[PDB]
């Protein structure tokens, strides 16, 4: 109740922090993935 | 009142059509040859 701790010297420290910001933008085509080059599959896909 | 799209036999837009001449009112060899039906024909006269 009558003792304190006061520092007499100091230091300067540099710390690194890595943070993500963005990710890859992906585009997906329903044609040439589901049916490929197939007109028979492409005819049935028009209802979706 | 719908926006319907379909796959069928159609005449393509901005396509080139052959011109044939017809009009005894027949001055410049007006005649008709045998043409090709194919899978569908558009006839405008
Ligand atoms: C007419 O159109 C067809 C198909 O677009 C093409 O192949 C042809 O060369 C054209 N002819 C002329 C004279 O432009």
């Amino acid at each position: 109740n009558n003792s304190i701790a006061i520092p007499t010297n100091f230091s300067i420290s540099v710390t690194t922090e890595v943070m993500p910001v963005s990710m890859a933008k992906t585009s997906v085509d329903c044609t040439m993935y589901i049916c490929g080059d197939s007109l028979e599959c492409s005819n049935l896909l028009l209802q979706y | 009142d719908v926006l319907h799209l379909t796959q069928d036999y159609f005449l393509p837009f901005d396509s080139n059509l052959t011109q044939y001449f017809s009009l005894s009112d027949r001055y410049t060899y007006f005649d008709n040859p045998i043409l090709d039906f194919g899978d569908g024909v558009y006839f405008a006269a």
